[PDB]
């Protein structure tokens, strides 16, 4: 029952780019022996 | 330094432990040899001689 004869109005709440902060595990046991190098890491989270 | 009658002790790798290599003193030259005995550990960080 009306065209489109609408309004536009502001919007709040704008994003923006912050830095988190993110943890990173400790190195684990290293083991250099003949090219091998024997890492025993045991991470505390899903860690690539 | 070359000062007087004395001596330096250069610290330069090689990668062959049988080594004759050649170092000159700025006029002269030498080609000393040494027996080079290999390393402990597999893992290093930085490249080689």
């Amino acid at each position: 029952e009306l065209g489109d004869r609408k309004g536009k109005v502001h919007i709040p709440f704008p994003l923006a780019n912050v830095t988190c902060r993110v943890p990173k595990a400790r190195n684990p046991t290293v083991t250099y022996g003949k090219n091998q190098v024997i890492m025993l890491l045991y991470p505390d989270h899903p860690t690539l | 330094e070359v000062e007087g009658n004395s001596q330096l002790q250069i610290s330069f790798s090689t990668a062959l432990a049988s080594a004759e290599f050649r170092v000159q003193v700025c006029s002269t030259q030498v080609h000393c040899a040494a027996e080079c005995h290999p390393p402990k550990d597999h893992i290093v960080n930085y490249p080689a001689s």
